[PDB]
């Protein structure tokens, strides 16, 4: 039982490490690709909600 | 002479008695610490080995 909970906690911190660098490196590719489709883009649709 | 037999009947009596009891204690107490040694042996062996597997 001590080796599956030592694994269980393991396996659990990897997935959110990985999750976290995975957000990360959507954030990254998002914010490049929002700068070459233009940022002056989103700024009317902005302006809707307002 | 009754009185005499009764007491060297009592005194050997007692010291097989005494004999009988050390003996069968000191088995049982060797018996179980032979297999409570092994026991907790086993699960080091194994939780150390199951560690670095699971790691």
């Amino acid at each position: 039982a001590q080796a599956e909970q030592e694994r269980i906690r393991m396996l659990s911190e990897a997935k959110s490490q990985i999750a976290d660098l995975v957000t990360l490196t959507a954030s990254r590719v998002l914010g490049a690709e929002l700068q070459a489709r233009g940022h002056d883009a989103l700024i009317a649709e902005s302006l809707a909600a307002l | 002479e009754q009185l005499a037999n009764a007491r060297r009947d009592y005194e050997a009596e007692i010291a097989r008695a005494r004999q009988e009891a050390a003996k069968i204690v000191a088995q049982a107490q060797e018996r179980a610490k032979q297999q409570e040694a092994e026991i907790i042996a086993q699960a080091r062996r194994e939780a150390e080995r199951l560690k670095e597997e699971a790691r």
